[PDB]
């Protein structure tokens, strides 16, 4: 057996890389440290990290949404640690019950699903921002903005679009580990097999998709590691025989192939799908749609 | 807004997963042409543009600004130009289309098949401010953080020859990784061998990939301490020509 | 009114036309289909209660 | 047609069956030894999956489906018209996904690169396999693979899934969803990522991979390189159906009570299990 | 204010164009406003 | 190959032609074992391992109506 | 309006060509669906009353 | 402006006959929804 | 007829038998397998 | 009151008509949907009672 | 009117053959489809009842 | 740039006279084929 | 300032056409209220 | 309360319109949107008490 | 009519007749199989009918 | 207490002002909900109440 | 001083100019508060 | 003219032995129709 | 049919032989199953039927 | 840490308290205002 | 090009005979198949 | 961390206030709303 | 003289000897095998 | 210095806490 280029051989380490200064206030990033076990794998460096006022922000409200979700926790627990290890995962912070609609609820049925959802928000958007920013600052494109708008467009759209159309928060998602996986199983009970919702489809195709592609390009960037295939930003630039034999492998393989900065378009486009394709099919289910598997039958592709 | 049908059972559900078709439709087209910027047009055999270039057409041209105010533009003649190979030794085994093409000579000298190179810019690799990507550890001030340290480690070729030792690491400054060993061979010169293609034991650095009487023709740098793309694509070619011709 | 024709020498004439064309495509069919909807508005349900159709 | 570079690369050589009998390209396809077993086997299956379409009586590609034999068929070989079409159609599927890897070697020998993509496709295979002969055989019988249709196959997902319960309280399956959620997060960044450097702002000069690090640095705090981001990626989605394969393999053959039952094992530990309060009391 | 390149003048006959495509296109609008109005009005 | 050997058509007599295609045949033969060998080993191998299951692995409701 | 034939020096004859193409049976394709959907302008349906074709 | 390159002799020359055939298109149109008018009018 | 010999003018003989070997053997395993459908012929 | 020429030196047109344009069809589609989705304001409902369509 | 030949110096005549070709296909096999899914001008459905072949 | 094909004016005018009488001969069959049909089992 | 490369008189200029046009939005919106407000007042 | 201006050399004057411009738009819509909530404030659902309108 | 040999100056002719045997082909297989779909056209349903092959 | 000018030289003014924006604008949101929520002090409630408006 | 590079001189417009857009916005606000609490008061 | 780089003679070669073909296959459709016509009409 | 001959000046004999080689071995198999998958023209099981083997 | 001088920084303070002042006494105001209106006291 | 494969007229005259060769003794033994098969148990 | 913990701290007062100031109103008898509407019959 | 695998005329027509001596033992052989199930358990 | 800074502002945010806390009590106490 050759070397397959999973774990480096050696690992070679010296002064921190501090960053580049293009705009970033550099005054505002932590010290670098190493760390060796993270060098096998991939960089060992650890940090620096930039943070701003919108990271700053978003961590703040990040923490007091994860801590409301946790002291509510202790209520349920009776304030007890042993009852709160135990049930932990058993713990939920559930949305408000449908008798209230859209309105605010009570603290203690539903309104403090409201002020953990109302920090979520602000944390989720607080780093959106962070990742516009920083992106800006260095001169670069805002793909991942879009990409990430893509994840917070299925985000929003269970938590806040939905309920909003739906015209009560109790459809929304509880906090909890197995309770937010009963939600998600009891969403589809009672939309008729949410397997017929064919977003549901397109977003599993696209989940599949997006396992297959990187997969695929994780491992011809390995097999062509051999003449500097992973250094794919100098290939784009400059195209070298690390380019010809990938695309060669994908062509004599399935007949098309990519490039090496097309590759990468398919790559995000595969994956926002998941939750473009996703956030549809949910705002679909119960305002369009309330029986996927009778809608399936009315539209072919499901037996009467 | 169920059991709301404009036509038929046509609901909103029904536009909304026809609109996704046209959308996919157009995205697989869009992202089809964005992948045409390179390696075309197509050609045939005998080297000259074929009549058949596929349903997609190749997008305008596209402009990538290098750090050195380079302008390359893709699609485009000169760029394809740039990267194409000259004087290339093989030969058509059928007149027939989509057959081999037989090397004549040796194909890890001219470089073709898997020992193919590139014709890559004639210039270092260079980072953000400027100075070579990759250099040797003793023009940089870094240590062996972990794993085997292969300096002075004899270099054992898939002919289970000794062939000389390494002396030297080529570390990427950007990314704190090892890309090549310096090799000192019995006879004095120095080689590059990509790390990719080695494999350090615990007394010793073993290359699978080519034999003995091949490390003396593996390609030179011409800067001692500088490697260039192009260097980089011929040492690398050459290596892995080897896994096909080193000894059959 | 004598100065609008500058636009154009703000936005590309190509990107403007594709995109407007997009634009009104989109429109129409939104208000025909909202018509559609609408069986007051239905033509081709009003044509049939008027002319007897079956639609079955 | 060839592209403008593909010329030096088509040299003969890296099959490993037939030698010369087979080393040719059909168009842009490279054909083989397994290039013609693909071939036939993709062929065969297809047409067979239209055979049995017309058997079934539809004609809609939706509502094809082709059956496992009953599970009280145990292992036999069924009747071509009882489910032994079924069978026909997995080895074909088989020999298809097997000759289409071993076709990857072959093309990976001719262009000197490394073996990673038809390994890569291994696994996945491999959890084919399970679902269709390793789980079903552990099982006793070849009625409980899935179907060949394009939806009456995700009616065996969801019979075999509440068949145990709500699915998702089986471990394994939480730690392959958490897998392939990860894969597809680490393939929208890399995507993005390499995007956003080729393409920077208007007026700035393509971005160095310093600029990459720098980017996620700034952003989380670290960054895994761009050798590292593949190695990652590659492993992600191999571990992502590694464990998903697992799941099926311990369903029905190791665990056959609800999967929601298994958990209260953390909470029945002769410590707490009394203490009165909480959901669990 | 040369975003697009155009000298000033290729602008005034882009835009005398597009004003006639778009005069064009509401006096249809307008006159099939009028004949759903007679067949049967929304207001 | 160790087992694909070419043969001496100039220099050789028919018997050593004929055991040389029987070779050929034999190895071809071994390669179509492969696969064989491993799918039967695959079909008989889980359902060997299945007969030493807890016995309810049996007797799984069907996942079909 | 004798001016409209600038449009080819804007827009690429191969393109509008291709798209308006697409466009335009797109269209046809939808309208002529809309009227098989509804029974009655649905051409086919409105034959099997009048001929009697039991269907 | 001149972005596809063809000259101003050559937009007329391609405009003329797009433009028959578009006539040539809408005449068959017309005439095709004269004759649903007639066999079954939806007004 | 007799001019049949041209094939291996046309097919490497060497390459040639080891596909017939894969065929053949293939051929008689698929025939056994095809009569275990049936318990009239099934041997085993 | 004349100053307000000074955005453009901090705001790209191109930029600020494209956001304006999204911003000014969304608000109105907004609205228009609101007006729809009281049966008060309906429009088309509203005619339907004053000419007696048969709304089916 | 006599006109039309200079479609040529615009479209590759390879490329339209190809996709005329690929259209004209799809759309009779789209067309003979609905006919086969209407019962009433299904060919086979009509000849079966009418020689009175199988009828099941 | 009204020659992108390459083609001449000569070449064009061969070229559609020959795809004029392949569309020809192609609506004469159809127009055959629905005169049969609509004998057979008339749609209006 | 000149975050935008634009000039004082490019400025100056571009918003003067703006405000001509949103003159003329304004114009037709509060045309547009007034006749809903004749038609079916909300107030 | 004459050196307010001082703001421009601390905050980036294009990150301040943008977030004062969708601050205000997300407060005034929310507003808004309140009133209608409540049926005291709903302008619409007023008128149609006012003029008589529906009542449903 | 007469010209339409120019079709293989437009044409290649490998490349026509690889997609037209697949194509003749797929439609051939398609047709049988929409045949054997109808029991009132599968000629081997016919023919146990009419034999009593059972 | 007069020395606090002096936390000025170690704290950026930028991320003081928008911390300072965002903590007051949430907690003036917070406090208003609550009132809100509580008919004793919705102001609209008690407008209702008081003028008698619509009651519902 | 310049944080964001702006002269002083640059802030002094650009504070003039956003407090007469802040005035006319305060200014129509505080008319449509004054006519709202004459149509519907909410005290 | 000559896209694949055949010649006139070469085409008219090329077109004679596929119309050879083809109608010797379109004669046996015919016939095979013709028997299954006879045997089992399906108009 | 005196010219067939030429095929082989197009077609080169290696890629045609293969080709021709899958095809009818493929369509040989296919033949064959759609009989086995047919009980009545399955020749196994007509034969156990005839002498009585199993029947089952 | 900021990168301000003593003397820039005066004015920074001044005009924060100018602002924070203006604040308080608004929000002073409508307490008193609410107190009047619907008092919680 | 009509000579894509790059063979002579001789050489493909002498292929194509032995080509027809095989076909013919294929299509004959199919032909006996068919003739068994219509007689022991025929299709129509 | 002269610039930084001055922040962190901040908020561990922000967050106990916030939490507790509303724990009061969950509690009736803490609820200082409540006994206003009841002393001027709100 | 086509010879696309290097094997002279007279070379092919020796192997082609060879081959066909074995493939006519390897049906005989068949054949038998055929006769014993024929008259074991006929098919037919 | 900043800890002198510090604790007087802190001392002086305590001092009201203490004030608020009486406050209280004198209007609704709870020991
Ligand atoms: C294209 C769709 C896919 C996708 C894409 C995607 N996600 C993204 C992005 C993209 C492109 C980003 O750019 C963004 C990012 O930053 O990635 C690194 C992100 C992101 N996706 C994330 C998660 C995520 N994505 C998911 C899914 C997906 N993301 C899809 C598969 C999921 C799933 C499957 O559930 C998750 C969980 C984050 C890693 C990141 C956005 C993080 C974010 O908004 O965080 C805000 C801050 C907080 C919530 C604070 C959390 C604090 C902790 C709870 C600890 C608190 C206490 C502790 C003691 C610390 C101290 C606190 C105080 C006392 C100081
Ligand atoms: C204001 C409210 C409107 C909602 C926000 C819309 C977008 C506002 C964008 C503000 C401008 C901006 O983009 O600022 C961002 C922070 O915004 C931030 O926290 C925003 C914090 C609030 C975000 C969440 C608001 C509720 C949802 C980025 O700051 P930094 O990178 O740390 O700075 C580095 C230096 O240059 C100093 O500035
Ligand atoms: C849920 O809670 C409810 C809603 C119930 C109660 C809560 C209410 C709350 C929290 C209310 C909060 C209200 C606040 C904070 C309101 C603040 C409003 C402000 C500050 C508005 C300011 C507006 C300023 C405007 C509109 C300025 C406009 C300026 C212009 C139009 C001029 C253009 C600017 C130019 C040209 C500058 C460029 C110049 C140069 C030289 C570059
Ligand atoms: C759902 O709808 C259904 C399917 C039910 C109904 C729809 C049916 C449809 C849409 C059917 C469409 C049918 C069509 C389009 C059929 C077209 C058939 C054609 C064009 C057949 C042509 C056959 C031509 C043949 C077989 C030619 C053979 C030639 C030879 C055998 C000679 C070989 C010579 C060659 C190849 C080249 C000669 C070379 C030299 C150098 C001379």
């Amino acid at each position: 057996a050759e070397y397959q280029n999973f774990f480096n051989q050696v690992q070679v380490a010296g002064a921190p890389e501090m960053g580049l200064k293009e705009d970033v206030d550099t005054y505002e990033r932590t010290p670098a440290g190493m760390l060796s076990i993270l060098g096998w794998m991939g960089n060992a460096q650890i940090g620096p990290i930039y943070l701003g006022i919108a990271g700053t922000v978003s961590l703040v409200f990040g923490a007091a949404w994860f801590f409301t979700i946790g002291v509510w926790y202790w209520y349920q627990a009776g304030f007890d640690p042993f009852i709160f290890m135990r049930d932990l995962f058993f713990f939920s912070l559930e949305p408000p019950p449908a008798e209230y609609g859209l309105a605010l609820a009570p603290l203690k049925q539903g309104g403090v699903w409201q002020i953990a959802s109302l920090f979520m928000a602000i944390s989720v958007i607080a780093w959106w921002v962070r990742v516009y920013t920083r992106a800006d600052q260095l001169g670069m494109g805002k793909h991942m903005a879009w990409a990430f708008l893509s994840a917070i467009w299925l985000w929003s759209v269970l938590g806040f679009w939905r309920p909003i159309l739906m015209g009560s928060w109790s459809v929304g998602v509880p906090y909890g580990i197995f309770s937010h996986l009963d939600w998600t199983n009891q969403f589809s009970l009672d939309h008729g097999n949410l397997f017929y919702n064919p977003f549901h489809g397109l977003s599993i195709a696209a989940l599949y998709g997006s396992a297959l592609l990187f997969a695929m390009h994780g491992a011809t960037i390995l097999a062509v590691t051999r003449f500097g295939g992973e250094r794919e930003l100098e290939q784009i630039a400059d195209r070298g025989t690390a380019s010809e034999r990938a695309a060669l492998f994908w062509r004599w393989t399935m007949g098309f192939n990519a490039t090496m900065e097309g590759i990468h378009r398919w790559a995000i486009w595969m994956a926002v799908m998941v939750t473009l394709t996703g956030g549809i099919g949910i705002l679909l289910s119960g305002t369009v749609v309330d029986n996927w598997y009778v809608w399936a039958q009315v539209h072919g592709y499901a037996p009467v | 807004m169920v059991g709301v049908n404009f036509f038929g059972d046509f609901d909103l559900a029904s536009l909304a997963i026809w609109s996704f078709w046209a959308f996919l439709a157009y995205l697989i087209y869009y992202l089809q042409t964005e992948n045409m910027r390179e390696g075309y047009p197509l050609e045939n055999d005998d080297g000259l543009p074929s009549a058949n270039q596929g349903p997609f057409p190749v997008p305008s041209p596209k402009t990538f600004e290098l750090a050195d105010g380079r302008k390359i533009v893709v699609p485009s003649v000169e760029n394809e130009e740039a990267h194409r190979r000259t004087d290339l030794a093989l030969e058509r085994t059928s007149v027939n289309e989509g057959y081999p093409f037989r090397p004549t000579g040796n194909p890890m000298l001219d470089g073709v098949g898997p020992a193919s190179w590139v014709p890559r810019r004639d210039e270092p690799e260079v980072d953000a401010h400027g100075h070579n990507k990759i250099q040797p550890m003793r023009k940089t001030e870094m240590t062996v953080s972990a794993g085997r340290d292969p300096r002075g480690m004899p270099v054992q070729a898939g002919d289970t020859e000794v062939v000389g030792k390494i002396v030297d690491m080529w570390v990427d400054i950007p990314e704190q990784l090892v890309r090549y060993l310096e090799v000192e061979l019995n006879s004095g010169k120095k080689k590059l061998l990509p790390m990719t293609m080695l494999k350090i034991w615990s007394d010793r650095v073993r290359v699978n990939a080519i034999t003995s009487d091949l490390f003396d023709t593996i390609p030179d740098i011409k800067s001692p301490d500088v490697v260039t793309k192009l260097e980089e694509d011929k040492i690398s070619a050459y290596v892995a020509g080897g896994y096909m011709y080193a000894k059959g | 009114m004598s100065k609008f024709y500058k636009i154009w020498l703000v936005f590309d004439p190509r990107r403007v036309f594709v995109a407007q064309g997009v634009f009104l495509f989109l429109l129409a069919v939104l208000i025909h289909l909202i018509l559609l909807s609408t069986p007051a508005f239905n033509w081709l349900t009003v044509a049939t209660a008027k002319h007897g159709y079956v639609a079955a | 047609a060839l592209l403008s570079f593909e010329r030096k690369y088509r040299v003969p050589g890296g099959t490993l069956i037939g030698g010369s009998l087979f080393d040719f390209w059909v168009g842009p396809f490279y054909v083989g030894f397994f290039g013609v077993t693909t071939i036939f086997f993709a062929t065969l299956g297809f047409l067979l999956i239209l055979w049995g379409a017309a058997m079934q009586g539809t004609w809609n590609p939706q509502l094809i489906s082709i059956f496992p034999p009953p599970v009280e068929n145990g292992l036999n070989v069924a009747a071509l018209d009882k489910g032994g079409l079924w069978q026909v159609i997995t080895v074909c599927a088989t020999g298809a996904f097997c000759s289409w890897a071993l076709r990857e070697v072959e093309i990976c020998r001719k262009l000197g690169i490394g073996f990673h993509i038809p390994v890569a496709f291994s696994m996945a295979i491999f959890a084919y396999l399970v679902l269709v002969v390793i789980r079903p055989m552990m099982m006793g019988s070849w009625g409980y693979a899935f179907p060949y249709g394009i939806w009456t196959h995700l009616d065996w997902v969801s019979n075999t899934g509440y068949t145990y319960g709500n699915f998702h309280y089986n471990p394994f399956h939480m730690l392959g969803i958490s897998l392939f959620f990860t894969t597809a997060w680490a393939l929208a960044m890399h995507g993005a990522l390499v995007l956003s450097a080729a393409n920077p702002v208007k007026g700035k000069t393509m971005r160095t991979p310093d600029h990459e690090d720098t980017y996620f640095r700034d952003l989380m705090g670290y960054s895994v390189g761009t050798l590292g981001i593949h190695r990652l990626g590659l492993l992600l989605a191999l571990n992502a159906v590694f464990w998903s394969a697992m799941c099926m393999l311990v369903s029905g053959t190791i665990y056959f009570d609800l999967w929601s039952d298994w958990w209260y094992w953390w909470v029945n530990m002769p410590f707490w299990v009394d203490m009165a309060g909480g959901i669990n009391g | 204010l040369s975003f697009t390149g155009l000298t000033d003048e290729q602008a005034q006959e882009l835009h005398a164009v597009y004003m006639s495509g778009l005069s064009a296109f509401i006096a249809v609008a307008v006159l099939a406003h009028l004949a759903v109005m007679i067949w049967r009005p929304w207001f | 190959s160790m087992f694909d050997k070419p043969f001496d058509y100039e220099n050789g007599s028919k018997f050593a032609m004929g055991i040389w295609i029987g070779r050929q045949m034999a190895y071809g033969a071994f390669l179509g074992s492969i696969p064989f060998l491993f799918g039967l080993g695959l079909v008989l191998g889980s359902y060997g391992l299945g007969l030493m299951l807890p016995e309810r692995a049996h007797q799984a409701p069907s996942p079909y109506t």
